[PDB]
Formats: structure tokens, sequence, C-alpha cells
RNA sequence: GUGUAGACAGCAGGUCGCAGUGACCAGGGGGCUCUAACUGUCUAAUACCAACAUAGGAGAUUGCAAACCCGUAAGGGCUAG
RNA sequence: AAGUCGGCUUCACCCCGGGACCCGUGAAAAGGACAGCUAAAUGUCCGUACCGAGAACUGACACAGGUGCCCCUAGCUGAAA
RNA sequence: GUAAUUCGAGUACGCCGAAAGGGAAACAGGUUAAUAUUCCUGUACCAUUUAGCGUUUAGUCUGACGUCUCAGGGCAAGCCG
């Protein structure tokens, strides 16, 4: 039986690595909407969850009381915050950590 | 022979007009009871009826019998339904009609006692008991028409669930073709005068018109009884 | 009486739930238990042969709870300690 | 807490999924139908607002499981509680 | 930078060509009228239309052993209404 | 001949759960489970090749049509079959 | 019923009606020139029936269900070291 030939994949392989960098990747490139590129449910699912994640590890580590917490809760569900970085930095700002 | 009409093929009865009895829940009727007697039963269920568009209630009676009802306003899982002559005068039990004082509203009406009810059954609207006789009671019905019955003649206390069901318009010809869809009805329906003159007394002509008057006398044969049937008068109301 | 029934709770002893409610009426602690218009008797039937007072309430209890100053609805309002109050002489 | 009703969003309502389409009339028609029948409704049983629509007629409570046949579109219509209220007239006189 | 991640978004600088969605793929647009509201259906094999249908509006018959209709009849459709 | 490992992703397949709509409220019956364990015997009949289509069907044809379709399809580019 | 039938609606009792609905149970490898979950090797499973050992919970559940949308987990295929 004779060798199978494939479809080498190098010369993909490096394209990727240069995609995976942030390169080969700009306007020029893209041609499916933006939307298709990135879903809007899954970019809010994974802003919120990981905004909810941050607030349960707050209200576990103790910096963070159930009275606040549900409005924070809340106000994240309301997409007050960008992101666990926004978050922090609004909680850091007006001082909602018990600090001790 | 010019081709027999819509009414006639309806009258043979092939597929195309025949109701899809499969899709349907019950034959609703009251349930069968001897002279003089009663049962209680429990609804334990309320729901759909392809064939009316309507709720129904699923009642499981002391007798062992599990029977479809139609279902009145208000009435509700766990109610215990009482069909008799001494049965409280109250929404869903089953009483005779001589019993249910006047201006009282019922539905699913006998036409002859131990008839399993004829009238007033479809969703939402009732009819009123007016007088009450010796041998005659008269109910006004939902046409408006005063019907005289035997007082012995049993009707479900209270109105026909689903009040306002043509109150939201269909908005749109598949929304009606989704209904017509359970029922034998024809649809759609093609306008006689866009018929040829094989298939219709209106149909044919260079322009569209009946070409004769459109009421038609109580008289006339299968396959000409078409338009205004005995029309007693035509137009809007002067 | 429309200040009894708050000074009831105001300067006095109540559970509110039906769960702690029928735990008072099994174990004596409660005076009596105050019970809606809506609450059912399967279970209460019990409590009501039992020697412990069973008050009817003139509303839901949707409607119970504003009156008693919880934002929710009670059933049962099983009461420990009268205070300042002669709710139970309401009663009975 | 509702949407965002812009300056001229407020006709629509819920008959804003048929676009231009059937006429300003009967899109009404079906915009009030929707919001009279989305509105809260109370339980005859518990007394509080947890009867939605379950189906054609079908209306059940979200708390104690009451469920009953209704309008098709209210679960209480004016015929009805015409009726209750006569007989509730009645039993208070009697 | 966001995200647990897959990835996605964004920035700074350098640089080549006539041309960087480089091929492939991929709306031309606007103004004024007639007509039908619209999606839909149609002369399989010359007519995809302004015709048919449609929702909406109106009228008529009939209380059910009904109106309407099929069958010579027995008996049926509408009607598990 | 090696035949040992890790990681990522995962449709269009499997399990599970939530929500919305009604305007078609979206089948029935056999069978199965709820009391079965052990050991022997029995399990008959029919189909089964191959094509399933730009040559195995159908259109008189080795016919550019039509005929169930797949709950069939690998790498790069690309939203993508 | 019909002049009558091989004709005719309905009712009663039966009986059929799906190689894509429901459904008791088998897999991998090898073997031929052509068959292979069918033959061979290995390892299983299901149904009744018989014999022994024990027995109802009985009438319930399952079979058993629409359209759209979405979360979680897995996985055939795919990809990387």
């Amino acid at each position: 039986a004779k060798p199978v030939k494939g479809v080498s994949r190098g010369r993909a392989r490096a394209l990727a690595a240069k995609r995976k960098y942030g390169h080969c990747k700009g306007h020029g490139s893209r041609k499916g909407k933006k939307g298709a590129r990135t879903p809007k449910k899954e970019q809010w699912i994974k802003k919120i969850r990981a905004l909810r994640r941050r607030l349960k590890e707050l209200r576990a580590d103790g910096a963070l009381d159930k009275s606040v917490y549900c409005r924070l809760y809340r106000k994240a569900k309301g997409g007050e915050y960008r992101s666990v970085s926004h978050l922090n930095s609004h909680l850091e700002s007006e001082k909602l950590l018990k600090k001790e | 022979m010019g081709k027999r009409l819509i009414s006639q093929n309806r009258g043979r009865g092939t597929p195309t007009y025949r109701a899809p009895s499969h899709k349907y829940k019950a034959d609703l009727r009251h349930p069968r009871v001897d002279e003089n007697s009663s049962l209680r039963g429990e609804v334990v269920g309320i729901e759909h009826d392809p064939a009316r568009s309507a709720p129904i209630a699923k009642v499981a009676f002391e007798n062992g019998e599990e029977l479809f009802l139609l279902a009145s306003e208000g009435i509700a899982v766990g109610n215990i339904i009482e069909c008799g002559d001494d049965a409280e005068v109250k929404p869903g039990n089953i009483v005779p009609i001589g019993n249910v004082p006047e201006g009282f509203f019922i539905c699913n009406v006998e036409s002859k006692p131990n008839d399993g009810g004829k009238f007033v059954r479809s969703s939402g609207v009732y009819a009123t008991v007016v007088t009450h006789e010796a041998t005659r009671t008269a109910v006004s019905m939902p046409s408006g028409n005063i019907k005289w019955l035997n007082p012995k003649c049993r009707a479900v206390v209270g109105i026909v669930a689903g009040s306002g069901r043509v109150d939201r318009p269909w908005l749109k010809a598949g929304k009606k073709y989704h209904k017509m869809k359970t029922r034998a009805a024809k649809y759609p329906r093609v306008s006689a005068v866009a018929m040829n003159p094989r298939d219709h007394p209106f149909g044919g002509g260079a322009w569209k018109h009946p070409g004769k008057p459109t009421t038609v006398s109580r008289n006339a044969p299968p396959g000409r009884k078409v338009g205004l049937i005995a029309a007693r008068r035509t137009g809007m109301k002067r | 009486v429309d200040k009894s029934l708050i000074k009831a709770v105001k300067t006095g002893k109540v559970i509110v739930g039906a769960n702690r409610t029928i735990d008072a009426a099994a174990n004596g602690s409660a005076k009596m238990v105050v019970l809606a218009s809506n609450c059912p008797e399967d279970i209460k039937k019990k409590i009501q042969a039992t020697d412990i007072p069973v008050l009817e309430y003139e509303g839901t209890s949707v409607e119970l709870g504003p009156v008693c100053g919880k934002p929710f609805t009670i059933a049962a309002m099983a009461i420990l300690d009268v205070g300042e109050s002669d709710i139970l002489a309401a009663t009975a | 807490m509702a949407k965002k009703f812009t300056k001229k969003g407020r006709i629509s309502r819920s008959a804003g999924r048929f676009g231009p389409r059937y006429g300003r009339k009967d899109r009404k028609l079906v915009a009030d139908l929707e919001e009279r029948m989305r509105a809260p409704h109370v339980c005859t049983k518990c007394a509080r607002p947890t009867v939605e629509r379950i189906g054609t007629g079908i209306w059940k409570c979200s708390k104690c499981g009451h469920t009953f046949a209704g309008g098709t579109y209210i679960p209480y219509t004016s015929v009805g509680q015409t009726l209750l209220r006569t007989m509730k007239n009645i039993a208070e006189a009697k």
C-alpha cells in the first residue's frame, strides 16, 4: 500500500501562532460580522460569570457583608461594571471591602 | 351538469370536508343519570379542547367513571361537581333548569331532558333563565331568542369558560390556518364571482359581479341555494 | 383593636410561619395560634383539638403580614409571650 | 426596570414583533390584549398575584397550584364576576 | 485589555506594491407616478400579473329531530360540533 | 515496528435542566418495570449477492431530467456545509 | 337496504394496516473469488417452556410525544506539544 499523501499543516501552524500572538487578524482579514466572530451571549455569559464568581469569593473571604453584597450583585446583573477589574476598582474607590 | 358546489361536496362527505375526529378529546355531554338520582365527582384537571378551543374539565365520579365535562367559568381542579335534582344551584353543578332562579346564567343546556347538553357550549357566553312555569321554563339564548324548555332539562350553572376568544383579531392568514387545520372547514375560500360559470351560479362574466340577485328563495333546490338564503332584509341597518 | 393587634407584636413574642407555629403548638410554648382565612385544616384540626387556642383572622395570609409588620405573608402566627397586651384575652 | 422606552417607542408595545404589518388598529388591539393578559392577576385561593395563563382558557397559580378555567385572555370576566356577585348577594340576603 | 479557556477586541512602531475584502466570494443607488395592503397561490408544457387567497368590514339562514347538503333506500356529511 | 503520554476544542451526536409561544395542545396499542434465582432444552418461517444511480431504478436508451435521502463527510482560507 | 348483486351508509364482532412510528436481546477480530453483527475464534446477552427454590406492591409508572430558544456535562470527528 503506497503511503497516504496527507495535507501538510506547518504553514498553517505558523499562521496560527501569529494569530495567537494577535497578528494577521486585522480588519482587512475579518470577513464575518462582529457577532459572528464573537457572540454577544457568550460575551455576556463570561462577563457576568466572572463578576459573580468575584462577588462569591469576596463574600466567602469576608470582605463583603450581605447588605452591600446584594446591591453589588444586582449592580453586576444590571451591567454597572465592565469586568472584575472594574468591580475591584469601584470597591477600592468607595471602600466597600471590610478591611481589617 | 355544471359542477356540484362546495356545499354538495361537503354533503357527500369527502376527506377535504371531514372533521379530524381523531384529534378530539371527548364527546362532551352530561353524565347519564337515572330518574331521581344524583352523582358527585371531583375535577382532577383542566385541559384544552381542540374541538372547541375552550377548556374542558376532567372529572372522576364516585362510580369509577372518568369523564370530560364542559367547563364553566371559575371551575377549578379539586372542585366537587354534583349532578342531580337536589344539587346546589352553584357554578359547575348539573341541576334541572326548573330549580334555577330567574336571571341566573346557565350553559350546556339540554334540548330535551337527559339529552346530554346541546345549547350554549362555545367559549364564553351563556343563556339566561327568564321565567318559570309548571311545565315550561323560558331562557334567553345567546342569539336573543326565547326558548321554552322542559323544567326537567338539565344545565350546568354558570357561563362557558374562554370568554373573549374572538376579541383578538386573527391578524394573519396562517394564524387562522392553524385553527382551520383542526376543523372540518375548508380554508381558504374562493369567492363565487372568481369562479367559472360551471362552478357556481355567480361565476363567469367579463367582469366580477353575480349578474343575478344574491337573495335566493327558500324553495331553491340543492346546487342553487346560494347567496342570501331567504333573507328577511338586506343592507346595513338604517 | 387596631392598636392592640400592632402592640401584640411590637411588645410581644411571636413566631411567624406555619412550621414554627406548628412546632410551638406541639411543644406548648405558644399561648395560642392565629390563623388566616386561607390556612388549611388537615393538620390544623389536631391543634384545634389540643388545648392551644386557634384564633381566626378576618383576612387572608397576604394581608395578615402587613398588619403585623412583616412584608411577607403569614398563615400561622403562634404567639409565645403576650407581653404588653392581652391578645389571648381577645382570642378567648 | 422596563425597556428603553424611547421618545417614539411606547406605541407598538408587544405588537412590535409585527413590524409595519397588519395595520395600526389591529396592532393596537393585539397589544392591549397582551398587556391585559400579562398584567398580574390575584389568586382567589392565596390572594397573591401569581395566576398565569397555561393554555387557552386554563389559568394556574404558581404558588398554591390552584388551576381553573377562565377567559381566553383574562383570568376573570365581567359576566362571571357578575354571576358571582349576584349569588353572593342572594347568599347574604338569606 | 476581556475571558477559566477556546478565542475575541484594541494599541504603538517599521515596511512593500499601480492596487491589501489584492484571487475566490460579494447590493448599484436615488427621485416622481399607477396598481395590489403585506408573506403566500396559479394556467406541469408560451400568461408569477394589477388575477386568486389573505386578515379586516358587512349581510343572510338556523335553537339542533335546526340551517345547509349527500343517498333510490338503509342511512349519512357538517358533527367527538 | 513502535505500541507510552499529556493538553486544547468539540459540532452536526448523547444525557440533563430551564424559559417562551398556542395559533395546529402536538397519537395509539403492544411491550416493559414494580419478585425473581439456579440447571437443561428450545428459539421455526421469510429477506440477506450486487446497483442504489452523469451506465445496474424510472423517463422506449449506457437519456445533461426525475427518483428516499442520510438524524453522512477530513485540512487551509473564510461567518460558513 | 336494494328488482337484484360482485352494489350501499351505519352499527356489532373480528381482522389487517409502518423494512423511517412503538419495539426483548451481540459485540470485536479473522476467514472467501464472491456471504458475514449470519460462517470460525474469543467474550456475551434475551425470550418463552420444563424442574426445583420463593412470591404480589396491583394497580401505578414507562412505552408516550408539538414549535422556538438557551444553560450545564459528555463525546465521535478535529487540533497542538
